[PDB]
RNA sequence: UUCCUUGAUGAUGUCAUACUUAUCCUGUCCCUUUUUUUUCC
RNA sequence: CGCUUCUCGGCCAGUGUAGUAUCUGUUCUUAUCAGUUUAAUAUCUGAU
């Protein structure tokens, strides 16, 4: 479980748990082409620009810990 | 005392004995064989070339895992190969 | 004493006087080099100790990533106070000139030892040149006695006649005494007791004969007598208080117990089991301290290590276990800092055994935690009896982790070359023997890792006279199947032979080696046949096979293998050839030896190639063995069968000869030997068949059919056997006792009580019943029903197994109300008895009509008042589901309201069981639509989750994982939100390891599923790509 | 000639809390010179007793005989002690002074 | 303006009895083999 | 020995490893504050 990541516990953080949703939306996004394909539209990119964008966002979202 | 090796899963075929023979390894049973054992050579080498995925005897057949663990996708983690918790001999 | 005698046969010593010193045992950067000259000064002053120095610097080759842990390692070896100054200074030194560009006690304690044993060994060479006798002084005697006693004085005249006494023990031993009995309101009854106290066992449990309260500590040794209830006494007693005192590990602390126990896993006079339980008992609270257990570490291995010199093998592999559980249990650092003194003790025993810890405790941490360490043993320079040892390590190294050795091989290998130039001989002998120890773990693989190693073996080689020499073999015959059999092609070349000169040595160590080797060597792709054919053979074939060796034991076995490969080239009647004349040879364990060797051959070369002349030669050898036995042994058995199979119809001329035999035995010779032709008919009846010599299966079927009236069990089994494969092969309506007949002359035999019976008869029960089942009137039947029903009595899986499974087959012959009808006539009232595989029959059954029938039944049967019966049922669904899958989608309905009824709680039991039948259905039924209702069941369900009974909770995770797959994730994880930050720690204990099991499993769907999250003030939680709008 | 286990310390039990060392001394006295005793003098110990000889083949002829020998009513359990176990209470060491005197005097 | 009996837990005790795991009741011996190098056309 | 006649008799209290559940007995609702602890209690730890 452990080596198994986004695993919890109870004393699971906030923060914690929010940003592994966040990292595992992307590399969603990055999976399903179409839902890419479908950010790309609204938000004027390319396909690239958008997957590189998301993969500096990896780390950071929501920004710095507590 | 008894637990996973959950090492690599090679292609190495599993190999259970007499005892064992019927056992879906994780859920215990005998129901619905379907498909196919994998694992490592580090765990499955040697004295081991045919051993029991259990007890240590010579393998005579090859388990078949359960469609019940098969829709739970747990045949796809760590290769089953039971290690006692002293060493696997 | 005959009590000396029916007590041995209780336990036994099993050991041999060189073990038993056992008794003895008391009980516990060019400035980086003239750097090396700063720090060997400093560590130095704070004398003269080397591997130290060495597990220093030996951080310098990673260079620049050398840290903290310096501190941590070193901290433990030396005193952790001194720790700081050292390391701390290091690291200015090294950051500033990277710019500019009670152990130590312990030790004392040892050389200590050794200067005296110089002392008296040297007082007595020149003494001779002029042990535990040995006078001894108040200091050492008052550290030897525990606690709590007075020294005495009678009197100045007492003892001075005993001061007189020795001079006087000779003087008065020659004087004048004899003694005088005279011929003429007692009290005083010693008390000696609380399950029971052997005599010995006195001195340990003493203070249980004193009866007291009110003594604090003393009275939790005086607790701790928990033990013998341990030690000796009843099963129960030795459960209970097992538990009792694990649970109270963390309380009394390791210090009192292992004070406690340690004098027992020493006792003199110990069992077999009480050791293996005391190791037990070692284990568990191992289980739980973990911190604790350090100043304990070595205080423990001392007595474990022999454990891993060790007859029995289970021993073996318990002490391997908790050597690990300690080891990773306290620290690395711990176990260095333990450990080193042990490497240059005197005694070889304990360096050996010190390895084979090593060896544990790098199989627990890994190699490369380990390695520097190592490395730095076999440069120690000081002596070589470290690098016997250190070298040793490696090996046991090897042994243990095996087939996992390979990444750091190559730093290991770059180790051990050191050795194998040095000066003195063991060093290189070990060394060596270690390389041969990887490669073959290295199977096969990293041949030039070990590559710098060969040019000196090859050239060793060479040189030698004696157990080396041999040694290099074992290790380059272990490498050759590595090579290149262009490069591998001329070293074998050369070594061949050496082999050849060699094979004629008195030596066993060498013929065990030799042997192997040329497994290998000839063992090759890349060696040609008529070669083999000339030069060894004749040799092998002479100096080998002989009486000496197969009386041993491994010896037999390599030796099969050799030859087998040696067949697996040069072909099978070369080989089988030269050794059939040797069946009619009449030592036993010889013949056995010949006859298996064969078998394995025409195993894999096939029967095809061999002669004829030959051939009759076989047979009538085969016999000819198989006419003696000693005992009844598979051997000669099996490796006749395959002789048939293989043989075919080449086989035929030769039956009258066989069933003659087969006859012949079968009958007299008493009774023992009989279920042995009976087991040779069973595996040769295929044969017996195919070239059609129905005569035969006349004589067969009808004589064995005799037989069935035989008493002894182990005769009557095998019958049975023949029996069965005898059916196998012809079909039924052609059998000629015409199963009317027979079947019923069967039925009555199930109540033999004795296995193989069962076993064989149930079988046979079994294939017919299922195949034939016509032939025999339903009347019949229902008798073997009534008779089956108590089989379920049996202490064995395979009888119940394939019991189940007949039931099943007669079920269809007749048709199923009845049948569970006479299932459901086990009863709550008792339980072993219907205990479940009669379940498994309602299951099974139900299958084997439409279960669309059955159900009304069993529903209905529900109701009855009598509690286990009831739960009965519910596993009768459960099993009835795993094994129906698609059609639930059907009676799901019809069991719902009842999993409603039995999920509502009686008690626990209902919970469970009926929560495992919602598994199994939830996965059958999968993705067919029927979810509704389960959604409607996850509610009754539900609150079971939270209890400490592991079987409750175990199956719930069962439920809703398989709920999982059935209702999806989003609507479990809307069971699942608000448990996971709930105040309380127990309920978040259990929502998260829920949605563990949720999450694992379809992390990829989820994601819809996350509900939205308002964002504070440091952070965004709103993931705002979902509402980019077109 | 003799079983391994037994030592130059016997356990001795079965004794009266009145019980004199030179009743003991006299006794135990026989089979040869003792190298001392000591008494449970302790809540839990009173009532047996160490002996030690200036040699082991003296206590063998002591248990031999004495084997459960009487004293008063009193029959006494006669055992050999066992060993290592506690005592660790007394770090080992005193080296030091002696092994340099023994490398004085005779120089070796 | 001058009046009744009662429920319940938790903790500590080696009492008592039901029961759970297709657990268990047969596999199983194999690198413990260790010594101051020392087997002669 | 065969045949015929007559008389009598026969048959169609197992064991081992792990683990839970449930009764009864015994002790406490009883003075303040400081820490540990708990979802909150409780419990545990000190002195008047």
């Amino acid at each position: 479980q452990s080596k198994y990541i986004g695993t919890g516990h109870a004393d699971t953080t906030k923060w914690e748990w929010l940003v592994n949703q966040h990292r595992d939306s992307y590399c969603s996004y990055m999976g399903h082409f179409d839902l890419l394909n479908y950010f790309a539209i609204a938000e004027n990119e390319s396909k690239a620009r958008v997957r590189f964008n998301l993969m500096e966002k990896m780390l950071q979202p929501c920004g710095p810990p507590a | 005392d008894l637990i996973f090796c959950r090492k690599q899963a090679g292609v190495a075929i599993g190999r259970l004995c007499e005892k064992c023979d019927g056992k879906c390894v994780i859920c215990d049973s005998y129901v619905r064989p379907c498909t196919l054992v994998r694992i490592c050579d580090e765990c499955n080498y040697g004295s081991y070339q045919g051993r029991c995925v259990i007890c240590g005897g010579p393998g005579v057949s090859d388990a078949y895992y359960c469609k019940e663990c098969t829709i739970q996708e747990k045949d796809r983690d760590g290769c089953p190969k039971i290690v006692n918790l002293g060493s696997s001999k | 004493d005959p009590f000396a005698e029916h007590r041995p046969p209780k336990i036994a010593d099993r050991e041999d006087e060189y073990k038993k010193h056992r008794r003895t045992m008391i009980i516990s950067a060019e400035k980086a080099k003239a750097g090396e000259l700063k720090v060997v000064n400093g560590a130095a002053a704070s004398d003269q100790t080397p591997g130290a120095t060495p597990k220093k610097l030996s951080s310098w080759d990673q260079a620049e990533t050398p840290g903290h842990t310096p501190s941590l390692r070193w901290d433990e070896t030396p005193g952790r106070a001194k720790g700081s100054e050292t390391p701390g200074a290091t690291p200015g030194s090294k950051i500033w000139d990277p710019t500019p560009s009670e152990r130590d006690t312990p030790g004392h304690g040892s050389g200590w030892a050794e200067t005296p044993r110089t002392d008296r060994g040297g007082d007595s060479i020149g003494e001779t040149p002029t042990e535990r006798n040995r006078p001894l002084s108040d200091e050492e005697l008052d550290a030897m006695f525990p606690e709590g006693y007075k020294v005495l004085p009678p009197p100045a005249g007492y003892v001075p006649i005993r001061t007189p006494a020795r001079k006087l023990t000779a003087t008065p031993t020659p004087l004048g005494g004899m003694t005088g009995f005279h011929m003429q309101k007692s009290v005083n009854d010693q008390p000696s007791g609380l399950p029971f106290l052997k005599p010995d066992d006195i001195q340990y449990f003493d203070k249980l004969l004193v009866d007291v309260d009110e003594s604090e500590e003393q009275k939790e040794r005086k607790i701790m007598k928990l033990l013998l209830k341990i030690k000796n006494g009843t099963p129960p007693m030795r459960k209970a208080a097992l538990r009792q005192i694990t649970d109270k590990a963390r309380e009394f602390g390791a210090g009192p117990l292992f004070n406690q126990i340690l004098p027992l896993l020493m006792s003199p006079t110990l069992e077999d089991q009480e050791r293996h339980l005391l190791v037990k008992v070692i284990d568990r609270i191992l289980y739980k301290l973990d911190d604790l257990v350090r100043p304990y570490v070595h205080k423990i291995l001392v007595v474990i290590e022999p454990l891993l010199i060790d007859e029995d093998y289970y021993a073996r592999v318990e002490g391997r276990e908790i050597i690990s559980n300690l080891a990773k249990a306290a620290g690395l650092a711990t176990m260095i800092s333990t450990m080193r003194p042990d490497i240059d003790n005197m005694d070889e025993y304990v360096r050996n055994t010190t390895a084979r810890a090593f060896a544990v405790v790098a199989s627990a941490l890994g190699i490369p935690s380990l390695l520097p360490f190592l490395k730095a043993v076999c440069k120690s320079k000081k002596s070589w009896q470290a690098r016997h040892t250190g070298i040793k390590i490696v090996q046991q190294i090897a042994i243990l982790m095996g087939c996992a050795i390979l990444p750091h091989l190559r730093s290991l290998v770059e180790i051990i070359e050191h050795g194998l130039v040095d000066e003195q001989q063991k060093v290189r002998t070990i060394s060596a023997l270690a390389i041969a120890a990887l490669a073959e773990a290295a199977t096969p693989y990293g041949i030039e890792s070990f590559d710098s190693v060969l040019k000196p073996l090859w050239k060793g080689i060479r040189q030698h006279r004696g157990k080396g020499l041999a040694a290099f073999l074992k290790a380059i015959g272990y490498l050759i199947p590595l090579m290149d059999a262009e490069y591998a092609n001329y070293y074998t070349r050369e070594v061949m032979l050496i082999l050849i000169r060699e094979f004629q040595s008195p030596d066993e160590e060498m013929k065990k080696i030799v042997l192997k080797v040329v497994k290998q060597c000839c063992g090759t792709d890349g060696v040609e046949a008529n070669y083999i054919k000339t030069e060894i053979l004749p040799p092998f074939f002479k100096h080998f096979w002989q009486h000496r060796m197969a009386l041993d034991r491994r010896n037999y076995r390599q030796l099969v293998d050799t030859t087998v490969e040696l067949a697996n080239k040069v072909g099978a009647a070369e080989i089988i050839s030269r050794i059939v004349d040797d069946l009619k040879d009449e030592a036993e364990q010889y013949r056995k030896m010949v006859m298996e060797t064969i078998e394995k051959i025409m195993g894999n070369l096939g029967a095809a190639d061999i002669d004829h002349k030959l051939e009759e030669q076989l047979i009538d050898g085969i016999l000819y063995a198989f006419q003696e036995q000693t005992t009844e042994d598979s051997v000669m058995l099996n490796g006749f069968g395959t002789v048939v199979n293989a043989l075919g119809k080449r086989v035929k001329p030769y039956l009258p000869q066989i069933c003659g035999t087969v006859l012949w035995r079968l009958n007299n010779k008493s009774a023992k030997v009989r279920q042995q032709a009976a087991d040779l008919i069973s595996r040769t009846a295929v044969v017996m068949k195919t070239c059609q010599e129905e005569k035969l299966m006349g004589h067969l079927g009808v004589v064995l059919y005799e037989y069935l009236g035989e008493e002894y069990p182990e005769v009557l089994g095998s019958i049975l056997g023949a029996l069965k494969a005898i059916v196998n092969v012809i079909g039924m309506h052609k059998m000629t006792p015409p199963i009317k007949d027979l079947l019923p002359r069967l039925t009555p035999i199930l109540k033999n009580r004795h296995e193989k019976v069962q076993e064989n008869c149930i079988d046979l029960v079994g294939r017919i019943a299922d195949r034939g089942a016509e032939y025999v009137s339903a009347r019949e039947w229902m008798r073997i029903c009534f008779e089956l029903l108590e089989l379920l009595k049996a202490h064995k899986k395979a009888i119940r197994r394939a019991t189940v499974n007949t039931f099943g087959y007669i079920a269809k012959a007749i048709g199923p109300h009845d049948v569970l009808a006479t299932l459901l006539n086990n009863l709550k009232v008792q339980e072993r008895q219907n205990r479940v595989c009669t379940t498994v029959a309602i299951a099974i059954v139900a299958e084997t009509c439409s279960p669309f029938t059955v159900l009304p039944a069993l529903m209905n049967e529900y109701r009855v008042p009598e509690l286990n019966v009831q739960n009965g049922v519910l596993k009768s669904l459960s099993f009835l589901f795993e094994y129906i899958g698609e059609m639930g989608k059907d009676y799901i309905y019809a069991v719902t309201p009842l999993l409603e009824d039995a999920l509502m709680d009686r008690d626990l039991v209902h919970r469970q069981t009926a929560s495992a039948v919602v598994q199994h259905m939830s996965l059958g039924v999968y993705g067919f639509g029927c979810e509704d209702s389960l959604n409607h069941l996850l509610n009754y369900v539900w609150p079971n989750v939270f209890e400490t009974s592991p079987h409750v909770i175990q199956a719930v995770m069962g439920a809703l994982e398989g709920l999982r797959v059935a209702i999806g994730p989003c609507r479990m994880l809307q069971y699942c939100l608000q448990g996971l930050f709930h105040p309380a720690r127990k309920v978040r204990d259990v929502y998260w390891k829920i949605y563990n099991s949720i999450y694992i499993g379809s992390q990829d769907a989820l994601i819809a599923h996350y509900p939205r999250i308002y964002n504070d003030d440091k952070n965004t939680y709103i993931r705002y790509e979902l509402d980019y709008i077109l | 000639r003799l079983p391994p286990e037994v030592n130059r310390i016997l356990y001795i039990r079965n004794l009266p809390y009145k019980i004199t060392a030179e009743e003991m001394y006299d006794i135990f006295g026989k089979y040869g010179p003792i190298r001392q005793i000591r008494v449970g003098n302790t809540p839990e110990t009173r009532g047996t007793a160490y002996v030690v000889y200036e040699d082991i083949f003296d206590a063998k002829n002591a248990c031999d005989h004495l084997s459960g020998f009487n004293v008063c009513n009193r029959y006494l359990v006669v055992l050999y002690y066992n060993a290592n176990r506690a005592f660790q209470k007394m770090d080992t060491k005193k080296k030091e002074e002696q092994l340099k005197l023994l490398k004085e005097k005779y120089g070796i």
